[PDB]
C-alpha cells in the first residue's frame, strides 16, 4: 500500500487548487478514502471524507464549496479543489485510507503528504553564498563549514554535501520567513584532513524556480 | 466537537524508563486511537480501539482508558519511540486530534560547539552581509546567543534557527545569522557571538577581527 | 429402550431407491411445469404491456385498457378456483401443510389446471401476488400425482414425494434449492411429530427442479458496534409482523362479508381488485405487481425517502386486498418487497443519524428483506438462505440473523401466530365447527 | 384435528425462561471457545518459539519438536482417562446420546478435562480440530445453567444442550447458521420427536458468534460442467464408507497395543502427539488442524504428486490421532482432505476439458464439505459451512450435487453416519 | 463495453511486435480473454486465450514461442507478442472477451481490430487531396464533394467528414495497391444549399504513421 | 481439430425470401454459434447455443441443426441483413469457425450519380494528376466505367474500386481514377467519364475542360 499525493505548491489568495492523491497496493474500492490537514506546527484537522460509490460525502463545518472531495475508481485516485483559498489553507495536506476495528474508525494508511502555501508573494530563486572560516580560524581536529541559501521563495530547497555522499555532520536549520523571502543556512563538519585538502562542495535545489545550484566551499586568503 | 486534550505537550527520559501520557476528551469518547509521526514521514497508526495494537508496532508500547481519560504507555523507551504521539477519537462525528504530544530522548548535558563565519565577498557584491554563528550539538535546548559588533550590543537584524533533535547523537543546534547593510558592516571591525548555556556560567564566545 | 436405539441408529439414512428414483421425476415435473408458468405469467403481462401501445395518446381509454385486460384475467382466475377447486385458492402453502399432517386432501386432478391456469390469470393480471404459491401447491400435487399413477404405498413415499415435489416448487419458484429445502424441514413439515420425510429425496427433487429451471432462464461490511441497529430493526419487524397477520386475516373476514360465498359476487370482487392492479401497474408501477422489480432498486437507494413511505403503504393496502380475497397467488414473494422497502427506509435514517458507523442504507435492506417472512411466517432461517442464496452478502450474515431472531422473538411476545398455520387452523376449525 | 388446531394455535411459544437462559449458555459457550481458542495458539507458540532456541544442530531440533508434542499429548490422554474417559475422541456422539438421554453429561468432570486436555493435543500440533472441544464443552456449558438454576421439563433439558452444543460449532468456525442446522440435521434424537426449540438455539449461537467476533471469488459453473460434480461425489461416496471403516476398525486396532490401561494409552499418546510435532515441523501440511492448507489448495499452487501425498498422508495421521481416542474432532480434519481431494479432481478436469474452462478451485469448494457427506452423513450442515466460509454462492447447485453423489453412494456401499455408528458402539457396549 | 485493441501496423519479416487491447466498461477480471485474427478478405483463426488472473494461457496450434498472449488486469489491458513473423501473420487482429450460455463457451463482445502488415516496405503518411467540384456545375438539390487519399502505407486509413457529424451520404472506396504503396478517395453527397456556404472538411487518419490531416473542401 | 463448412459461400436473395444458410462440421458438434460481420464492422455474436438470440437480434433470425449440420436462417429477410454469417463450434477444442456466408440482396434498379473531378493544385505541385470519377448508388454491381481524353479512349494506368453492398438501400458505389504525370495530363484539355449500366443504353459521360 502506498499512496503519493500530488498538486500542492504556491497559490494567491482568493485563488484555488485541485490536490490529488494517487492509490496503489489494494483494491481502491471497497475503502473510505479522506483528507487530513497540518498547518505549520500545528495539530491535524480533518477535512472530509468519501464513500467507494461517491454517494456519501462529508466534510467538517466549512463554508459550502470551501472543499469538494471526489475520487476515480477508474484511475486509482482520489481528489480534492479547495475555494477561496486563504492563508489558512496553508498546510501539509495528507491523504487516507479508512477502515475500523470493533467499528469506531481509523485513519488506516496515509500518504507522505503535499504541501500547499497561500502567499501573494511571487517565486524568486535563491541566492547561495559559502561560510568558510576566518582568516585567523584555528585547525582543530574537526573543522566545521557550511552554506548560506538566501533569497528564496516558496519552500522547500534541498541541500546536500558532496552529492549526498557526506551524509553524517550536516545540520540543515529550518528555513525563516522575513520580508516575502526564505533565508536557511546548512553546515557540514568534515575532519580537519578532509577539508581544505578534499572539495567539499553543497548542492542547494529549488526546484519551484528551476535553481540547481553547486557552491563549493574554498578558504579565505 | 470532541475536543481532545493532551497532557503533556512536551517530555522526555532516557532509553529504558517508563513514559507515559494522555488524551482528555471534551466530552465522553470510547475506543479512541493513537498515531506515530515522526519528522518528515507519515503519520503511522500505532495504537487502535484504545488498547489494540497495530501490526508491527513493538509490545512495549500500551494503551488503556475510558470516560474521558486514555494514556499511551511505554514500558521501556528505545531511541526510535522519539516522536509525536496524536490521539484522535471517531466514537462522536466529526472526528477530532489532540494537539499531540513530543517525546524527545533525554541525554548526558553537552556544551555548544561555536562557529562564527563572516559574509562570503560573494554576498558582498550586491549589498548584504551576513555573519553567521552556528551552535552545534548541545543538550539541553534552551540556549542564549548574543552578538556584539566592536564588543557593543546588538539586537536588531538577528534571526535565530533551532533544530528538532539530532537521530544519531539527540543534541539539538541553533544558527544566528545578522544581516546588515554592506556599508554599516564595513564601518566595524570586530564581530562576536555570545552563546551562554546552563553547562557553564562563563560564556563561549566566538569571533572575527575583519582587519 | 436403548436396544432401539442402536437397531435405529446403525439403519439411519437409507432410503429406498424406488423414492429416490421418484424424487428425480417428481422435481423433473415440478421445474417444468414452474417454467411453463412463469413463462405464460411473462407473455400475458406483456401482451397487457402491448395493449396501452395500441391505446397509447388516448390517456382515459388507456387507463380503461390497463383495468379492463387485467379485471378479465382475474376474474377466470377466480372462476377457475371457485367453480373446480376452492382448495386452490389463496396460497397454496397451508393446503399442502395441512395434507403432510393428513388433515387435508390432495385433489391433484382439480387443484393442477385451476391453481396453474388460475394463477396464470391473476399473475398474469399483474396482482401483487408470488408464484411461490402456485408452485408450491403444484409441486406438492406433482407429487401426489405420481405417488398415485404408480400407486405407492407407505408413510415414507406419501410423505417424502409430497415434500420434495412442494420443495422443487419454491426452488423453481426462486432458482433457490437451499431455500426449499429448509423450507420443508422447519415451516412445511409436521410441527408436533415424528415424520419420515426423507431429506435425500427433497435434495435430489430440488436439484432436478433447479436444473429445469436453469435450461430455461439462464454490499460493504458491518462491524460490530453496529450490531444493535439490526436488532432494532428486528424488533420493528416483530412488532409489525403480527399486526400484518392480523391484517390479512381480518381481511379475508371482512372480504367475505362483501360476497357471502356467492360465486358471481365474488369473481366481481375480483375483477375490480385485479382491474385496480392493472391500473397501478400502469399509473403508480411500484405499487402493484409481485414486487421483485424493487428490489434491487431499493437496495441501491435510487428510490428517496418520500417514494419509499409511499411504496410501502400502498403495497400493504394491494398485497392484502390480492390475498386476503383468495386469489391464486402466494404472499411469500411480497413479503420480501416488504420486507426490503422497509429494511431500506431503515437503513437510510441510520445512514443520517450515525455518520460515525458510515453506514450504507443497502445492508438494512438485505437484513430486511427475510424479516417480515420471519415475523409473519415465523420461517427465519428459510428467508435468511433464501436471501443469502439470492445476494450472498456473506459479511452480514450475523446483522441477518440478529434481525430475524429480533422479529421472530418480538413476533411471539407481541402475541403474534406463524401465518400459515394460522390459515391451516382457520380451514380446519371452518371444517369441524 | 381438533388437537392439532389446538397446537397450530400454540406453535412457536418457547417460555421466556429458556430464551434467556440460552442467551447465557451462548455467552459462557462463546467465551469457553475464544479461551481455548486463544490457549492453544499460545501452545503452538511455544513450540515454535523453543525451535528458535535450539536452531543449530538438525537432530536435535527434530527431538525437541517430538518431545514437545509427545508431552503436552501425554498431558491430554492423561486428562481423558483419569478423570473423564467419556470426554475422549469426538465429544459430539456423547451429546447426541445426551439428547436422546441414553448417555450422561458430568460438565463437573468433563468440562475441564476436554478444555485442558484439548489444550494439549491440540497445542501438540495433532490432526484434531477444535470442533469435538467446543461442541461437547458446549453440551456440557449449557446443561451447568440447567443444573446450577434448576430449570424443569423436557424442553429445557433438551434445548439448554442443544443450543450448547451449537454455540459450540459457531465459536469454533465462526459459522452461526453451520452451527444451527448441525442441530436440527445431526445432533437433534433422528427418529422421534423432541421439545428443541429452534428460536433458543439461534440466541445461543448469535450470542456465541458475538464472543468470537469480539475478540477477533472462484469463477461461475456453466450448466455443461454440472456432471463432473456428480462424479466427484460418488467418488466421494464410495470413500466415506471406505474410510469409516478405517476410523471404527484403528479404534478397535490401537485399543489392543494398551489393552485400556491408562499407561500405555497415555504412551502412546506420546507417540502419536509426538509424530504431529515432528511431521508438523519437517513437513506441516501433513500435520496441524487443516486450515492451514485449505485456502493454499484453492488456489491450485500444490504440484499433482503433493497432493497426492498430502492426501495419503493425512489420511494416516487424522485416522491415528482421532481413532487412538485423543480429545478433539474429526470435523476440521475432513474437511482437508475433501478440500484436497477436490483439487486434484479439478486438475485432471482441467487438462481433460479445456473447453469447460475450469478452474480447480471450484472442485476444491465442491468437495471441502463433500467428506462430511459420505462419513458423518450431515451434507445441508457441511454445504451451508463451506457456503458460509467461502460464500461463493455460484457454486451452489454444484455444491449440493456434489453433496448428493456423495451421500447417495456412501448409502448404497454400505455406509452408515460416521457420529451415530460411533454411539451406536457406545451404547451396544453399553448393554454386554 | 468497450474494447479498443492497438500496436499493429508495419513489421519485418522476422522481427516481432506487442498488440494490446484495452478494455472499459466492465470488470475485466473475471472474464476470460481472448485474441482472434483475420487475414486479408479471409476467415476467422482462434489465436489463444487466457483466464482472470493469468493461470491458464491456451493457444492454437503453433511453435513453442510464435505467440504470447498475457493481460495485466491493473491497467485491463490484454496484450499479444508475435515472433519469427511471416506473411502468413498478416491480418485484422481481434481481440474479444469470452462467455458461455448452457456452457460452451464463444467469443462475446470484440474488438475493433488493429492490422498487422508483415512488409519490409517503409512507413508512410498519406498526402491528402481535395477532391472539389468543377466550374461547370450546375448547383442541382445536392452537390457531390470528395477527397483522395494518396500514397500511404501500410493499411489502413480512416475517412470521415466534418468529424463525423456528416455521417450519411458518405462513401469510402477500397484501396488499392500500387508500387507498395496504397491509395484510396472518399465521396461525400450534401445538399447545394449547404456548401459554400457552410465549411466541408475530410479528416483522414493513418495510425500506422500516427499522422491526422484535417483537409478543408473549398470551392476552385 | 473440427472443420467447419459453410454450405453456400455467397447466397443471394430479395427481401422477403426466406433465407437458410449450412454449417456442416467434420466431427460430430454441438451448440454452435453465429455471428454476423457487415462491411467495416467487427463480428457481432448473433445466435448462440445453436438456437438462443444474442439480446438485440430480431425474431426473423433463427438457428437449428445437430451433430454434424446446423442451420441458421432468416424468416423473411430484411434488406439490412446482409453480412457475411460466420458459424464457429467451441464443444471441442480447440474452436473453429466456418468460412462463412456472404448473403446480397436483391433490389429494383437504380441508375448511378456521375461526379468527376480535376486534379487539386496541391497534387499538381509534386508531379502527379489523378482524375477522379465517382459513381454512386447504382444496382446492379455491373457497370462500366471508360476513359476518353480529348476524344480518344485510354487505359493505361486506370484503377477501379467497389463499395461493398449497402446495409439499408442494397447499393454499390465505384470510384475509377485516372492517374498520369503534370506534363501527360497538362498536354491535353478535354477528360470524360462514361458509365455504361443496366438502367440506361446510352452511357453516362461526364467531363471538364482544363480551358
Ligand atoms: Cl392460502
Ligand atoms: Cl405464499
Ligand atoms: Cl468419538
Ligand atoms: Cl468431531
Amino acid at each position: 500500500v502506498r499512496l503519493l499525493e500530488s498538486g500542492g505548491g504556491l497559490v494567491q489568495p482568493g485563488g484555488s487548487l485541485k490536490l490529488s492523491c494517487a492509490a496503489s497496493g489494494f483494491d481502491y474500492s471497497r475503502y473510505w478514502m479522506s483528507w487530513v490537514r497540518q498547518a505549520p506546527g500545528k495539530g491535524l484537522k480533518w477535512i472530509g471524507e468519501i464513500n467507494p460509490v461517491s454517494s456519501t460525502i462529508n466534510y467538517t463545518p466549512s463554508l459550502k464549496d470551501k472543499f469538494i472531495i471526489s475520487r476515480d475508481n477508474a484511475k486509482d485516485t482520489l481528489y480534492l479543489q479547495i475555494s477561496k483559498v486563504r492563508s489558512e489553507d496553508t498546510a501539509l495536506y495528507y491523504c487516507a485510507r479508512l477502515y475500523y476495528g470493533y467499528g469506531y474508525w481509523y485513519f488506516d494508511v496515509w500518504g507522505a503528504g503535499t504541501t500547499v502555501t497561500v502567499s501573494s508573494a511571487k517565486t524568486t530563486p535563491p541566492s547561495v553564498y559559502p561560510l568558510a572560516p576566518g582568516s585567523a580560524a584555528a585547525a582543530a581536529s574537526m573543522v566545521t563549514l557550511g552554506c548560506l541559501v538566501k533569497g528564496y521563495f516558496p519552500e522547500p530547497v534541498t541541500v546536500t554535501w558532496n552529492s549526498g555522499s557526506l551524509a553524517a555532520g550536516v545540520h540543515t536549520f529550518p528555513a525563516v520567513l522575513q520580508a516575502a523571502l526564505y533565508t536557511l543556512s546548512s553546515s557540514v563538519t568534515v575532519p580537519s584532513s578532509s577539508w581544505p585538502s578534499e572539495t567539499v562542495t553543497c548542492n542547494v535545489a529549488h526546484p519551484a524556480s528551476s535553481t540547481k545550484v553547486d557552491k563549493k566551499i574554498v578558504p579565505r586568503a | 466537537d470532541i475536543v481532545l486534550t493532551q497532557s503533556p505537550a512536551i517530555m522526555s527520559a532516557a532509553p529504558g524508563d517508563k513514559v507515559t501520557m494522555t488524551c482528555s476528551a471534551s466530552s465522553s469518547v470510547s475506543y479512541i486511537h493513537w498515531y506515530q509521526q515522526k519528522s518528515g514521514t507519515s503519520p503511522k497508526r500505532w495504537i487502535y480501539d484504545t488498547s489494540k495494537l497495530t501490526s508491527g508496532v513493538p509490545v512495549r508500547f500500551s494503551g488503556s482508558g475510558s470516560g474521558t481519560s486514555y494514556s499511551l504507555t511505554i514500558n521501556t523507551m528505545e531511541a526510535e519511540d522519539a516522536a509525536t504521539y496524536y490521539c484522535q477519537q471517531w466514537s462522536s462525528h466529526p472526528q477530532t486530534f489532540g494537539g499531540g504530544t513530543k517525546l524527545e530522548i533525554l541525554r548526558a548535558d553537552a556544551a555548544p560547539t561555536v562557529s562564527i563565519f563572516p559574509p562570503s565577498s560573494e554576498q558582498l557584491t550586491s549589498g548584504g552581509a551576513s555573519v553567521v554563528c552556528f551552535l552545534n550539538n548541545f543538550y539541553p535546548k534552551d540556549i542564549n546567543v548574543k552578538w556584539k559588533i566592536d564588543g557593543s550590543e546588538r539586537q536588531n537584524g538577528v534571526l535565530n534557527s533551532w533544530t528538532d533533535q539530532d537521530s544519531k547523537d539527540s543534541t539539538y543546534s541553533m544558527s544566528s545569522t545578522l544581516t546588515l547593510t554592506k556599508d554599516e558592516y564595513e564601518r566595524h571591525n570586530s564581530y562576536t557571538c555570545e552563546a551562554t548555556h546552563k553547562t557553564s556560567t562563563s560564556p563561549i564566545v566566538k569571533s572575527f577581527n575583519r582587519a | 429402550r436403548r436396544r432401539q436405539l442402536i437397531r435405529q441408529l446403525l439403519e439411519r439414512d437409507k432410503t429406498p431407491l424406488a423414492i429416490l428414483f421418484m424424487a428425480a421425476v417428481v422435481g423433473t415435473l415440478v421445474g417444468l411445469a414452474a417454467v411453463a408458468f412463469d413463462k405464460g405469467v411473462a407473455w400475458l403481462q406483456n401482451q397487457r404491456m402491448g395493449a396501452l401501445v395500441h391505446t397509447a395518446d388516448n390517456y382515459p381509454l388507456l387507463l380503461t385498457v390497463a383495468f379492463l385486460c387485467s379485471a378479465v384475467l382475474a376474474m377466470f382466475g377466480y372462476f377457475l378456483v371457485r367453480k373446480y377447486a376452492p382448495e386452490a385458492g389463496g396460497s397454496g402453502i397451508p393446503e399442502i401443510e395441512g395434507a403432510l399432517e393428513d388433515q387435508r386432501p390432495v385433489r391433484w386432478w382439480r387443484v393442477l389446471p385451476v391453481k396453474f391456469f388460475g394463477g396464470l390469470g391473476t399473475l398474469g393480471g399483474g396482482m401483487v401476488l408470488g408464484r411461490e404459491g402456485p408452485t408450491v401447491q403444484i409441486g406438492g400435487n406433482i407429487g401426489r400425482m405420481v405417488l398415485d399413477i404408480f400407486r405407492l404405498k407407505g408413510d415414507e413415499a406419501r410423505h417424502t414425494l409430497l415434500a420434495t415435489g412442494a420443495a422443487a416448487g419454491l426452488a423453481a419458484a426462486f432458482n433457490a434449492p437451499l431455500a426449499g429445502i429448509l423450507f420443508i424441514i422447519e415451516e412445511m413439515r409436521p410441527q408436533f411429530r415424528y415424520t419420515l420425510i426423507s431429506i435425500k429425496a427433497v435434495f435430489i427433487g430440488v436439484i432436478m427442479s433447479t436444473i429445469m429451471y436453469r435450461i430455461f432462464n439462464h454490499l460493504s461490511d458491518a462491524p460490530l458496534n453496529t450490531l444493535w441497529l439490526y436488532l432494532i430493526l428486528g424488533i420493528i419487524f416483530g412488532i409489525f409482523g403480527p399486526i400484518f397477520n392480523k391484517w390479512v386475516l381480518g381481511m379475508q373476514d371482512l372480504l367475505h362479508r362483501v360476497h357471502g360465498g356467492n360465486i358471481t359476487k365474488w369473481v366481481l370482487m375480483g375483477g375490480a381488485i385485479g382491474g385496480l392492479c392493472g391500473l397501478l401497474g400502469f399509473v403508480a408501477p411500484a405499487t402493484s405487481g409481485g414486487g421483485f422489480n424493487l428490489i434491487p432498486i431499493a437496495t441501491a437507494g435510487n428510490f428517496s425517502m418520500g417514494m419509499l413511505v409511499f411504496i410501502f403503504v400502498a403495497r400493504v393496502i394491494t398485497t392484502l386486498l390480492c390475498f386476503s380475497s383468495g386469489a391464486p397467488g402466494g404472499i411469500f414473494a411480497p413479503m420480501l418487497a416488504l420486507g426490503t422497502v422497509l429494511g431500506t427506509a431503515f437503513g437510510m435514517v441510520a445512514v443520517e443519524l450515525f455518520p460515525q458507523y458510515h453506514l450504507e442504507a443497502g445492508t438494512f435492506a438485505i437484513a430486511g428483506m427475510g424479516a417480515l417472512l420471519a415475523a409473519s411466517i415465523r420461517a427465519p432461517l428459510t428467508g435468511i438462505i433464501l436471501v443469502l442464496e439470492m445476494t450472498c452478502n456473506y459479511q452480514l450474515i450475523l446483522p441477518m440473523i440478529i434481525t430475524g431472531l429480533g422479529a421472530t422473538l418480538l413476533a411471539q411476545f407481541t402475541g403474534g401466530k406463524p401465518l400459515y398455520s394460522a390459515i391451516l387452523a382457520r380451514t380446519l376449525a371452518k371444517q369441524e365447527a
